């Protein structure tokens, strides 16, 4: 009768305990919101000043045609859409402007030190810093001064990353779309927003990729790049995902959020002596750590740390009365867990002073002496397991195996294994180019994305991998999406026979792997935006040229916009199991979801069934096969 | 075009061809006519091993042609491909069954044709102890005679078996290479659809001694994929009609390697411009270890060279025989006596020879 709330049986299992226990989910307040106003649904509701509030009709022809200052449907649609980018934008860029202050102040006998010296040699060389007879902690340095001012410059040419090919940049430059400081195009889409600027949706959405595109080639890259640089490489590696992770008889210290470097420093101090014993001291086995979101993603990508769930499930995890301490950083949080965490013994503790939250415990990271911060607050959930209740714990006895650890350095070293000695060239991706011309894989999709509500939790993520896989189109995830696919059990060797057609199941096989591969966080999606780039060089063609497709089958954050925009901007196809605010928009339907092609090569899909988003995404990229020539 | 359309192109070639030479057998031999091929157990073997059923008479031999159809599916998908690759292979079966049918002798010398099943029975033995390390099935032409005699001596100095098929019989010819069953290069015929009567040879070993029964396909081509270590090596210009057999080997299991640029496949369809690299790769490709002895010699050390027939006028020294006193003898010794590494030649040597 009712809709399903998940396709996970260890998620459902919690729903109706939290039911028992009288707790609110995201569920039940979705329900309470009842029917959502369509003006904003369809995006002619503007509060860009206060003129308004005004709300023009979503159908023309009919009802109140312009707002207040003379805006129409598809001005304000646009602008909407803009806003959304810039905000998306700006989660990336504070992340990755962190990454790059940690990298400034790295030292040998240090708190935070340089792991990968061979990737930082490489980095160096693409931002102009010398590497010849110098200490790396210098080099580390000077490279930290250069990718700042990527955040900030107001004079000279930004740096961008070498897999990004010429013809891309040439074509962004004569379309007035290139690139320039991360901060600076987020302050250009907000003031042409402001009420009285732009009143033009082409010339609206064409600022939107330009600011895009310092998300997924600047912020997220340096994110990236300089988080491998400081805490390792990711390498094929294997974790547990689920709610299942959790241990009734350890202390359980669930990390979520985004930031890395203080889920990294967590992990160092639960190999403390002192913290080892002072749970023994407690009554418990050991620390059992575990992860959540994207900062779950780049623990469990470095160092195997078990993965407790995806975005929906973060209230649900307190639900099983095992989490001690709940450390959470910034986005993607949802408040109602300091509502959540007062009917449980559950501790939720704050850190970031980016992202307080009313009724939680706040502890600040200190960024001087991160490790010694790290102990005070894992010190403080270690404690907090002297008043779990254990009668009333429910973990549901429900987890799944996983692979992970599929950087670009990675993915390359494994194509490797399948290369004669004798002809073929080392550590390029020609094996992957070398399938993808001969057909052998009809393609390469990118399955990135959240949890909305609107869509049953984890149900457009499967159906739409399952489908992709079976096509012969190798998948790549990131973020929930990649970890929806860890906890159902795709990203396993044995996942190919299984799932994946004649052709993958063969490359699966050859190079050993399974047929989805989890390429990392979200700010991670710049390793498919690298990996794609370095396919289209080798082949002397644009991305736009390559049977290559984006996927966000449940999304919702302002980020998941700015990532499909810059993946849309850099050539990349992508498909939308969430339609986005421009319903009322009819100029911005036809620009995203048509004109678009004309300008940047690839165009948005809004298909909210995934059966017919993968049957729609196979037929593009044989078109785009049969124009190359493939 | 694209691999895909490539090997269509190429099957639907070789089912055309193969039903104009089935239209002339029906046309001058009637649909009764026995076709056959010579001393062999399974009639015609691949269509036994994919249908399991017998091929006795010109009628049949018509029927046989909707195998080759079905075979066909001109969908881009790779299980897609390697049934076309098969239609290929039964068809180029079915022009051989053909030619038979069509000439009382079909083959001229040096070529031999269809294999006897002894010879299959007689080569069976020398796989499974490793004697044969691979089978090393040539096709095409070669820049020059002086590369195809280099390659051929060299795959044969490795004990692999080499078939060849096409312009490289006439080129190893001129290259003085030493063709024989013995001598382990088997030169099979200067048409394409030649290449069939070896992967005969793996079809045949998988009922032989896999004892895999007709009709079980899937069985079959994992024998032959798993233990028959084949590889082919097309050289000069590729057709659509030898690609399309190149899609027939790799269903077999077999990888195919070639000096034109192609589109790769990895471990499957590779590209050596190199001739001095190619039997390197070619080994690699299909996991052959050769297990060198290396010993200091300048006259080539092979099987191949067993049961040689050095004949009066070929030979420049002889010993024993009804001609001259000649022995040998293995001593046991202690320490003291045995040298280690010394050889002594007392007497005179070949050199004293006139
Ligand atoms: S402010 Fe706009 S989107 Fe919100 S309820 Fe009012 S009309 Fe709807
Ligand atoms: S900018 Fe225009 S449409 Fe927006 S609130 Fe003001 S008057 Fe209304
Ligand atoms: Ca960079
Ligand atoms: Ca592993
Ligand atoms: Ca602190
Ligand atoms: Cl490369």
């Amino acid at each position: 009768e009712e809709k399903a709330k998940s396709i996970d049986q260890a998620t459902l299992q919690l729903l109706d305990k939290a039911k028992q226990d009288g707790v609110e989910t995201v569920w039940d307040r979705k329900a309470d919101m009842k029917v959502q106003c369509g003006f904003g649904s369809a995006g002619v509701c503007c509060r860009n000043c206060s003129m308004g509030p005004c709300r023009v009709s979503p159908v023309p022809g009919k009802g109140v045609e312009r707002g207040i200052c003379g805006a129409t449907a598809d001005v304000i649609v646009s602008r909407n859409f803009a806003r959304m980018v810039a905000a998306g934008t700006a989660a990336h860029s504070d992340h990755g402007r962190s990454i790059a202050l940690s990298l400034y102040h790295t030292s040998k006998d240090g708190d935070i030190k340089v792991k990968d010296e061979n990737k930082l040699k490489e980095v160096a060389k693409s931002f102009n810093v010398e590497t010849e007879g110098r200490d790396i902690y210098d080099i580390a340095h000077d490279v930290a001064k250069e990718g700042l001012s990527n955040y900030g410059k107001q004079l000279g040419e930004v740096t961008l990353p070498p897999s990004l090919p010429e013809k891309r940049k040439e074509l962004w430059r004569k379309l007035g779309v290139y690139p320039r400081a991360v901060d600076r195009e987020i302050a250009a889409v907000m003031h042409s927003t402001h009420i009285g600027c732009n009143a033009d949706a082409e010339a609206m959405i064409k600022m939107s990729m330009r600011c895009s595109l310092t998300d997924g080639w600047m912020g997220s890259f340096m994110g990236t790049e300089f988080s491998d640089i400081m805490f390792g490489t990711p390498h094929s590696i294997d974790t547990e995902a689920n709610l299942g992770v959790l241990e009734k008889n350890s202390v359980n210290v669930v990390l979520h959020g985004h930031e890395p470097l203080l889920s990294e420093m967590v992990v160092e101090a639960a190999s403390d002596p002192e913290l080892v014993e002072l749970a023994k001291s407690v009554g418990a086995d050991g620390i059992n750590l575990c992860g959540m979101c994207c900062t779950g993603n780049e623990v469990s990508m470095r160092h195997g740390i078990k993965i407790a769930g995806n975005f929906m499930q973060q209230e649900l995890a307190v639900v099983t009365g095992a989490v001690d301490g709940l450390i959470v950083d910034v986005q993607c949080i949802m408040p109602a867990l300091a509502k959540l965490s007062k009917s449980y013994h559950t501790k939720f503790i704050t850190t970031s002073p980016k992202a307080h939250i009313t009724d939680s415990i706040y502890m600040e990271f200190d960024e001087e002496n991160p490790l010694d911060s790290a102990k005070k607050i894992l010190k403080e959930a270690i404690l907090n397991f002297k008043n779990r209740d254990q009668s009333k714990v429910m973990i549901p006895e429900l987890k799944c195996k996983a692979i992970l650890g599929y950087s670009v350095e990675e993915i390359i070293n494994k194509l490797d294994k399948v290369v004669n000695t004798q002809i073929g060239p080392m550590q390029t991706v020609k094996p992957l180019a070398d399938v993808l011309v001969s057909g052998v894989l009809r393609g390469a999709a990118a399955v990135v994305g959240c949890n909305n509500p609107k869509v049953v939790q984890d149900s457009a993520h499967i159906e739409t991998i399952k489908g992709l896989i079976k096509n012969d189109v190798i998948v790549v995830v990131t973020g929930c999406a990649a970890q929806a696919a860890a906890k159902y059990g795709l990203l396993q060797k044995e996942a190919a026979e299984k799932y994946a057609g004649p052709g993958l199941a063969t490359v699966c096989k050859l190079v050993d792997i399974p047929p989805v591969l989890h390429m990392g966080s979200c700010v991670d999606i710049s390793r498919i935006l690298d990996l794609v780039g370095r396919v289209a060089n080798l082949l002397g063609v644009d991305m736009s040229d390559l049977p290559v497709a984006g996927v966000a089958p449940e999304w919702m954050s302002e980020k998941a916009v700015a990532i499909g925009t810059y993946v849309v901007t850099s050539g990349i196809d992508t498909w939308l199991g969430v339609a986005p605010p421009v319903t009322g928009g009819p100029e911005v339907v036809d620009i995203l979801t048509n004109k678009m092609e004309d300008w940047v090569g690839a165009k948005f899909f809004i298909e909210t069934d995934p059966h017919k988003a993968v049957e729609q995404i196979v037929n593009r990229m044989n078109e785009k096969r049969k124009k190359l020539g493939i | 075009m694209n691999l895909f359309q490539t090997v269509f192109t190429g099957s639907k070639q070789a089912l055309a061809a193969a039903e104009g030479i089935v239209k002339q057998a029906v046309d001058e031999k009637g649909r009764d006519y026995k076709v056959a091929f010579p001393d062999t157990a399974y009639s015609l073997p691949v269509i036994f091993a994919a249908t399991g059923k017998k091929i006795t008479n010109v009628g049949e031999l018509e029927g046989a042609l909707d195998i080759v159809r079905s075979l066909i599916v001109e969908e881009e998908m790779l299980d897609k491909l390697l049934n076309s690759g098969l239609a290929t292979a039964v068809a180029a079966e079915i022009i051989e069954a053909a030619k038979y049918v069509l000439s009382d002798a079909p083959y001229a010398e040096p070529c031999v044709g269809f294999i006897s099943d002894p010879i299959i029975r007689s080569l069976g033995v020398p796989l499974v102890t490793g004697d044969i390390p691979g089978v090393a099935v040539i096709l095409g032409e070669c820049p020059d005679s002086e590369t195809a005699a280099k390659i051929i001596k060299d795959y044969q100095s490795k004990g692999l078996l080499t078939c060849l098929v096409g312009k490289v019989i006439d080129q190893a010819i001129e290259g003085k290479v030493k063709m024989g069953l013995d001598l382990r290069v088997i030169p099979l015929g200067y048409d394409v659809t030649s290449v069939i009567h070896v992967v005969t040879i793996a079809i045949r070993a998988a009922l032989i001694f896999g004892g895999i029964k007709g009709g079980q396909l899937n069985d079959i081509l994992k024998y032959t994929a798993e233990r028959v270590p084949a590889f082919v090596n097309a050289f000069g210009p590729l057709s659509e009609l030898v690609v399309s057999a190149g899609a027939g080997a790799i269903a077999l299991g077999f990888p195919v390697l070639t000096d034109q640029v192609v589109p790769e496949v990895p471990t499957l369809l590779l590209t050596q411009k190199d001739y001095d690299k190619m039997v390197k790769t070619s080994l690699e490709a299909r996991n052959i270890k050769i297990k060198i002895t290396e010993i200091p010699i300048p006259v080539s050390f092979a099987a191949a060279f067993e049961g040689e027939r050095i004949r009066k006028n070929d030979m420049l020294a002889e010993f024993g025989g009804n001609k001259t006193k000649a022995w040998e003898l293995v001593m046991c010794a202690d320490q003291g006596e045995v040298e280690d590494h010394k050889i002594e030649v007392i007497g005179p040597d070949i050199d004293t020879i006139d």
